[PDB]
């Protein structure tokens, strides 16, 4: 694999047609065609036909008389779309058919046609002196060994050399030549040697190392940048080249060098030439953007030398002050010594300076084309920074980069529609309960909710979220993209909830096609309305599971009280316009017509009646918390006397209002109504605003009361704030190993030479931040960064400031990214729902172990890459028991870590629990180290075990969090499987095999027959105000209506001693 | 006035970087002789491709040379000076003598279907009368027919004259690549570390007994009133070949006339150029 | 709940441009496209044609050269059907590329090109004094901070006040 | 180049280990095996004829053939998850809509979508998804991947892959389709290995296909290859690693670490993609969990080693085709 | 400026104004010979205003 | 003109307090001869950079 193989022959000798061939070679039988006589593209943004012929053809200076063909003339038949391929085809045909090369035809068999000097020839009329010698005598084209066909044209003409012109491979770019071949009449290597020597008192001169048809020629440029681009598209072949060669490939490229020796030259070729030799750039699939090439290369050489150790800058120096000279590796003249050895007659390049040594030197990271980085920046690397000046991020534009408040939402159109219930669980209500919570209520109301609670609420509100994805449904509709979609489908509200106007449909499955003479406005949905929508496909989804149309039974009705509930109704009703007799009624102040406009409480006269009562009144306010309790009282009283199945929204979500609501609903009709506490996924995600489904069941319903139940833990564990709210600041300077930050983001733009450095001072804070350049034109690199609390609580347990800073240089200049178009980034990006409960749990733990005393160290098994870090304070040690996590002792020498990478023994005997050590145990009970599901026997053999053997030590905290089985019967029963979704009766999360489920009560059993201390607990609402604001992660709004039956079900137990 | 809007708005002028590619100033202004030493050039003459204004630029691309770079050969073998590194002019037009029809006289006449074209458009727009566009149209065949007759003394017996010219002792600086939209020519001067720098190429004001104002209406006397020996209708008058020997004195005369007229202040700028002097303090370090 | 909570800050100067982007910003290269590059609605029953664009675009004085362009002759092609999009996309992307405002690129990380200036510049065909004051100063444009932008512009000219 | 059918180019070949164990002994002395290939390279034969026969440009004209059809309208029809509508995805730069499941949806008649650009391995990395779904599961006729579920494709310049797997995939709902590896564009992150520490991958599915640095100690691959196979399978219940070294040494001590790591032996395979370069020995290996014991863990004399084994330092320059005339 | 605004202004006003004075001229059915000298003389004030 | 605005930014005259250290006023204002008999200066000729 070492030696370098490859299989060298001149190409242009190759595309030379034998003589006989040249009277057919312009094909005039035969029709062209693409992919072999020729290929053009229409580049559809720069708006230009590029056309390049093929085989023989390629190389072709057309004759003015060529010029004046129609087939030129056919770019200005546009601007702008693409020529028709049959007027371009026989246009060209014709064309093609026009040329008629002179030749003599001859029956030896070793001869080819002189195809350069043929078609030159042509292309002046034959008034140039090789012209005229080819038409005296067309044979003297003719020839068999490839070098004496130039030969005898010199010898003919008495002329020391030839200068041939060259056209651009595109046909269409009737424009200037760069520069001109000029084919020299060496023979003898020697007769080289002097031309070469001469051509040092040139002017913008050059020559490949090889010539083709072993004829020394020699490119003119008529202008220094002509030749800085010849020089930069050469570079790149030896580049492209070498890099397969390297990598012992067989090559049959025409010359084992492909770059240009610059003979006579300004400073800039000299400085290409030098760093292109050296052959900086590793190898790179991606597409390039080839016409920037020659600045890229130059910068290449401006970072090459601005980084390089001094013998290596020296090396450049030499290779940039001996221009004309050829530098090698030892392997390109190996296989030189190979090429002459078989034909000694070759010429070579003669001025080579071999390398004893391939300098030691990191590649650079080329990647021209479109694209941003996202850098997922590691916290330690190479370098160490003592102390590093800081970094200034100069101010960005909105044009090269916008920053909204909130991420959209990207998500299916079934999510949208999922309710998740909540079941009540107390079997009966005792009247001191309901005093104790009664001045929770009057508490929690006249003293109101956190204003950050609030903020959050009013901040990502879900009509943001859901507007992209409502707004594309209308596009594809109004272009007639969309077609088919089934009748009483969710994807069919959803049409009807994204076009004003009705829908027809021609048949059951395909869609009525919009007719053709208009285009339907956009559908105005206010805020509340998708949630209206959602909660109607709660109710046909509550009144039965398995039902495929959200259709209203045919002669039903129903009502939807409520401020602004119009396009909730006009959606409702376009939806129903195919079903015989559907009412559908709307109420609530400040409603226009169809809806009845009624004030709360509803008039004593009027009588409202339906199958369904969606009520989604508003609280007035400003009242006394007699007044909003005696008034949702009787809204509540309303909206269940007139509908069997009901589905009324709790402002106020106490324990004390929903029981004594359900006290009310018995004291109404004597048995029990069957209540859930219901909470849409198109609800706002932060809003406590739970619903409650009401209706009636022929059974007596045990167990009518709620206690602790999740969607009134939302309202229950908000209490006032304490102090006013992060607000996601944009820093720009990058301070190095400074601790002092505010949640939020890293948005700048600074210089690429200073970029590697600034990402080097990044990693500090950022576990990922992202990084390009407008384009190769610009000096500066736009870098944005989310603020993460953990890499912080990761890079800041001791003063080290090691990073690969050495691998970022490589990135410099066009490893950073190129993007003209806008970015938008997000102060509240989107997570999965699962890491935002990680997030509230480490917040829950993290906030009760700054609180205790003298446990030196946290021992977290089961803490995959240091995912627990969070937890942990600086001063600290931090010790991990998980077999999956990769260990550099480097790294965990430098930042106070220690991992053991064994799975943990939970067995009573083997255990190693230690005093003063605080010891957690996140979600690790429930799985094997494999990832096999554990047996929920098991787990109680685990939390025996941990609790065994806490028994006897002191000062010792443990966190082991356990899925409860309530759960279940929750999920089954709701919509909302995503994620988060029960199977066989295990629950799974995403990413992960189902798990079984432990009992709650056979949980706080084992622990009281054990003996030990124990607390459950759960994250509570102000933990995830408090990780959604530090981490600049915001709420999806299906997790969002998931998240509180997630989090109160999944109870961490909290053991100490 | 749309497309000269399209134009003007694209620059009057442009650029060139170091990259090469041309950029424009985004800006109407008069063109003045001063930029013609500036790294500026005109934008018609560009010959880039511009959308909503391509008639501007066929019209201008009528504007492009039809001849070729000679290299000056033979004023090499002889030594004579040169400012160049690699000697070269732009012969107007080539040789054509073996095809039926000039490429020169053919390219003009494309050029007067162009220009026709546009005079017909201009003269419909303009609710011009049949007869007076019959006459300009006439005129302008009769143009065409001219220039079919004078083509050949120009291809055939003024490119060799050119040529020769190409080659003379005096004629020591490079006067045109033959390509607008790039050339510049090569500007040096006489620098001094002792005074401010002399330009050999300025718009010094000097016309030169008026020779240095430059009347195009030449062109008209040449085409349609000027018999040439090429173009005999047949008497074929002999060709005049010039001896050499005349030019060739006249220009070894002003040649040793600029040597000896240079002789004297020269040899005293020798005898004085290490007379420059700079003011420097000599701080002593030692106690002796 | 009770204090106001805000993120004050100004959009107009958030929209300006760093000076380097100001010959991409016309966007020579690529097609402009709506809900982005802009927005235009035919109010059906009013028969009018209402284009608003957008980003740094948003806030521009045309220079009468650019209202003898034909995209804004384009309602006249009407009344009364909307004009479809490809016509009023081309249209919209050729007086995007007439546009080429006088600034000076700088590898400083905290310039922003003054958007509104050298858009009114552009508009007179720079004859106002603020207007060549950009022509023979094209660099005077670029500023760091926000407000010293106008002042540098006051103080060059003299002047008390700018209309 | 390759003239195939579309079927064919998806079509995975394991193999089974079959030693039921690995005695201190055999592990020195194929050690020395390792250790001895690795600082004495693989054949320039072998090497060349890896490197001279690509697959890309074998499969082109096989895939620019699929392109055309489709521009000039000629395709139509085809099954929603089939590996023809997978071989359109990676023809074509642009969304294939369904009009309905059986019928493609016409292509707009105002545009033609540009060629799909893909790298020589990315034909790969579709070939090993379609291994993963073969052997989650062997009947499927669909290659879709399944609702809220997610994947990730570890590598350099995985972006094709996870572009025509994301366009593949349009249809069905959240369906995450991640990607890594230095010299990554967005939408893959770009990191190097060993992977930053902090970072914690996951997902149903891990298509790792990580190169080797080759300028490194054998130690050095050896632990670095180790750490890749550690963490390809602590996130994944199934996974598809490839070994650039595949020593009999080198993947019986994987399968050592995973019985280190989880108690139980994992159920591994030596699996080679039919997309992947014909003369490549470099061999991917499918792990994952069972609920059985693993009997036969270990591999010896399997072909997919004995494709890198039986491979050695040249004697000699290898034959170069010359084409004689007389 | 090359060109003055004002010049230009008022040439896209005998633009319109020679537009609407050939639509009448056709309409009412006028000699072309009357109609270039309209025409004339609307580009000689066009040059004088220039 | 830029280079114009920092300068009378920084003020057009100055004083010369008991250090020696210029003081500039931060004011642009026009000079007059009256000055010339005062503690001001005209800041163009502080020659400090
Ligand atoms: C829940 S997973 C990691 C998720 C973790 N909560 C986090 O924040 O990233 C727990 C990890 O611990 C390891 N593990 C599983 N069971 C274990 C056990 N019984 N003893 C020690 N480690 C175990 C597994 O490798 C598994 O990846």
């Amino acid at each position: 694999m070492w030696h370098y193989t490859s299989i060298n022959n001149d190409t242009r000798v190759a595309l030379d047609p034998k003589p006989n061939q040249i009277r057919t070679i312009t094909k005039p039988n035969t029709v062209p065609q693409l992919g072999t006589d020729y290929l053009y593209t229409f580049n559809s943004q720069r708006r230009s036909h590029t056309l390049r012929l093929l085989g023989p053809f390629q190389y072709f200076n057309f004759s003015e008389t060529d010029r004046g063909h129609p087939l030129f003339r056919l770019p200005l038949k546009y601007p702008s779309k693409a020529i028709p391929a049959d007027e371009l085809i026989d246009n060209l045909h014709s064309w093609m058919r026009s040329v008629h090369l002179l030749h003599v035809r001859s029956e030896d068999n070793t001869l080819r046609y002189n195809w350069m000097l043929g078609v030159y020839a042509r292309s002046t009329n034959y008034t140039t002196p090789v012209g005229q010698l080819v038409v005296n005598a067309p044979a003297i084209l003719n020839y068999s060994n490839p070098q004496d066909a130039f030969n005898s044209v010199f010898v003919a003409l008495g002329i020391d050399y030839i200068d041939i012109p060259i056209t651009n491979s595109n046909i269409f770019d009737d424009s200037s030549t760069p520069y001109n071949v000029r084919i020299w009449h060496a023979p003898t290597m020697t007769e080289v040697n002097h031309i070469l020597a001469l051509m040092r008192k040139s002017t913008l001169v050059s020559t490949h190392s090889s010539w083709h048809w072993n004829v020394l020629h020699t490119f003119h440029y008529r202008s220094e940048s002509d030749m800085i681009d010849h020089f930069a598209a050469k570079i790149l072949e030896d580049w492209r080249q070498k890099e397969k060669l390297d990598k012992g490939a067989l090559v049959e490229a025409d010359r084992v060098i492909q770059r240009l020796i610059p003979l006579s030259s300004s400073t800039y070729v000299q400085r290409l030439a030098a760093i292109g030799a050296l052959y900086p750039n590793e190898f790179t699939e991606n597409v390039l953007d080839l016409s920037r090439l020659s600045t890229a290369l130059l910068q290449l050489s401006d970072t090459y030398y601005q980084h390089a150790n001094d013998q290596l800058r020296r090396l450049y120096r030499r290779m940039y002050n001996d221009s004309r000279t050829l530098y090698m590796t030892q392997r390109h003249q190996e296989l030189l010594l190979a090429q002459i050895t078989a034909d000694p007659n070759i010429l070579l390049y003669p001025y080579t300076y071999i390398f004893t040594t391939i300098p030691t030197s990191m590649n650079y990271i080329s990647n021209t084309g479109q694209g941003r980085i996202k850098h997922s920046l590691t916290v330690t690397g190479a370098t160490e920074h003592d102390t590093v000046a800081d970094i200034v991020l100069g101010q960005t534009g909105e044009d090269v980069i916008t920053i909204s408040m909130v991420e959209p939402m990207s998500i299916a159109v079934e999510d949208m529609y999922g309710y998740v219930l909540d079941t009540p669980t107390r079997d009966i209500w005792p009247a001191d309960e309901q005093i104790e919570q009664k001045g929770d209520a009057v508490a929690l109301y006249d003293t109101k909710t956190s204003r950050a609670l609030g903020m959050f609420n009013n901040t990502v509100r879900i009509d943001d979220l859901l507007s992209p994805l409502l707004s594309l449904v209308y596009r594809t509709y109004i272009k007639g993209d969309t077609m088919t979609m089934t009748q009483g489908s969710l994807d069919h509200l959803t049409l009807c909830a994204a076009v004003d106007s009705d829908i027809t449909f021609v048949g059951n499955r395909m869609i009525a096609p919009l007719p053709e003479g208009y285009i339907p406005k956009p559908m105005h949905r206010n805020n509340s309305t998708m949630k209206m929508l959602s909660l109607y496909v709660a109710l046909k989804k509550l009144e039965n599971f398995a039902t495929n149309s959200y259709l209203m039974a045919p002669d039903t009705s129903i009502i939807l009280l409520g401020a602004e509930r119009e396009p909730a109704v006009n959606i409702l009703r376009r939806f129903n316009r195919n079903v015989s007799n559907v009412r559908i009624i709307g109420m609530g102040d400040r409603a226009v017509e169809p809806n009845i406009r009624v004030r709360v409480p509803f008039p004593i006269d009027k009588n409202i009646s339906a199958d369904f009562i969606i009520c989604d009144i508003n609280s007035y306010e400003d009242q006394s918390f007699e007044s909003m309790f005696s008034e949702t009282i009787s809204v509540v009283t309303t909206c269940a006397s007139a509908a069997t199945r009901a589905l009324v929204k709790i402002n106020h979500p106490s324990e004390y209002m929903i029981n004594s609501v359900i006290e009310r609903l018995s004291q109404l009709g004597g048995v029990f109504y069957h209540t859930a506490l219901l909470k849409t996924a198109s609800q706002n995600p932060y809003s406590y605003e739970t619903y409650i489904y009401i209706t009636p069941i022929a059974a007596a319903v045990r167990f009518p009361f709620y206690s602790n139940s999740a969607m009134i833990n939302r309202y229950m564990t908000a209490v006032a704030d304490d102090e006013m709210p992060i607000i996601p600041s944009i820093h720009t300077v990058i301070k190095g190993h400074s601790n002092t930050y505010s949640p939020g983001l890293f948005c700048g733009c600074v210089d690429v030479q200073s970029a590697p450095l600034a990402l080097s001072q990044l990693k500090s804070y950022c576990s990922e931040a992202t990084t390009w350049r407008v384009d190769s034109d610009d000096n500066l690199v736009n870098i944005i960064a989310r603020i993460d609390p953990a890499r912080i609580a990761l890079e800041f347990r001791t003063r080290s400031n090691t990073s690969a800073y050495h691998e970022y240089q490589r990135y410099v200049p066009n490893g950073l990214g190129f993007k003209v178009r806008k970015t938008r980034e997000f102060r509240y990006m989107h997570r999965e729902v699962t890491f935002i409960h990680k997030l509230m749990m480490y917040a829950l733990i993290r906030e009760q172990i700054s609180l205790t005393e003298n446990m030196t160290q946290v021992v977290s098994i089961g803490g995959r890459n240091l995912a627990d870090i969070s937890v942990v304070p600086l001063n600290m040690k931090y010790v991990v028991i998980d077999p999956a996590t990769r260990i550099e002792t480097l790294t965990q020498e430098k930042k106070n870590i220690e991992v053991q990478s064994r799975p943990f023994q939970f067995d009573a005997a083997n255990m190693d629990l230690e005093n003063n050590s605080i010891y957690l145990f996140i979600a690790v009970i429930m799985n094997e180290p494999n990832g096999a599901a554990t047996p929920a026997r098991m787990q109680m053999d685990k939390i025996r075990n941990v609790a065994t053997a806490m028994l006897t030590r002191t000062n010792c905290v443990a966190y082991i969090s356990f899925y409860e089985a309530g759960i279940i019967t929750r999920l089954d029963q709701s919509t909302a499987h995503k994620t988060i979704r029960v199977e066989e009766g295990r629950l799974k999360v995403a990413n992960y095999v189902p798990v079984d489920t432990l009992v709650e009560a056979d949980v706080t059993l084992m622990l009281r027959d054990i003996g030990i201390t124990h607390e459950i607990i759960r994250p509570s609402t102000p933990e995830l105000i408090d990780a959604c604001s530090n981490y600049g992660i915001r709420l999806g709004s299906t997790g969002g209506a998931v998240l509180d039956v997630f989090n109160h079900y999944s109870p961490v137990i909290k053991l100490v001693r | 006035p749309v497309e000269y809007g399209i134009f003007v708005q694209r620059g009057a002028t442009y650029t060139i970087n170091a990259a090469g590619e041309f950029e424009f100033s985004g800006r109407n202004e008069k063109w003045d002789q001063a930029l013609y030493l500036s790294e500026h050039f005109p934008a018609l003459f560009s010959d880039v491709p511009l959308a909503g204004a391509n008639t501007i630029i066929a019209i201008m691309r009528l504007f492009t040379p039809q001849g070729f770079l000679r290299t000056d050969d033979l004023a090499i073998a002889a030594n004579f000076p040169r400012a160049s590194r690699n000697p070269q002019t732009y012969i107007p037009y080539t040789n054509q003598r073996g095809t039926v029809t000039n490429e020169f006289a053919s390219r003009f006449r494309t050029i007067v279907a162009t220009l026709a074209n546009v005079v017909n458009e201009r003269a419909v727009q303009d609710d011009m009368q049949k007869a007076t566009r019959s006459c300009t149209k006439q005129w302008l065949r009769h143009l065409e027919t001219q220039f079919d007759n004078i083509a050949v003394a120009h291809t055939d017996h003024l490119s060799v004259v050119y040529a020769t010219m190409s080659n003379f002792m005096l004629n020591f600086t490079n006067n045109f690549s033959g390509n607008h939209a790039t050339f510049k020519p090569d500007q040096y001067v006489i620098t001094s570390p002792e005074g401010s720098y002399k330009p050999i190429i300025e718009r010094q004001g000097e016309t030169v007994d008026g020779l240095t104002i430059i009347d195009t209406s030449i062109v008209w006397p040449i085409l349609c009133q000027c018999t040439y020996p090429l173009v005999r209708q047949s008497i074929m008058e002999e060709i005049v070949y010039p001896d050499p020997s005349t030019t060739l004195s006249q220009s070894l005369s002003v040649a040793q006339v600029l040597s000896k007229l240079t002789l004297p202040d020269a040899f005293i700028n020798m005898i004085l150029s290490g007379g420059d002097s700079v003011v420097m303090r000599t701080y002593q370090t030692e106690a002796d």
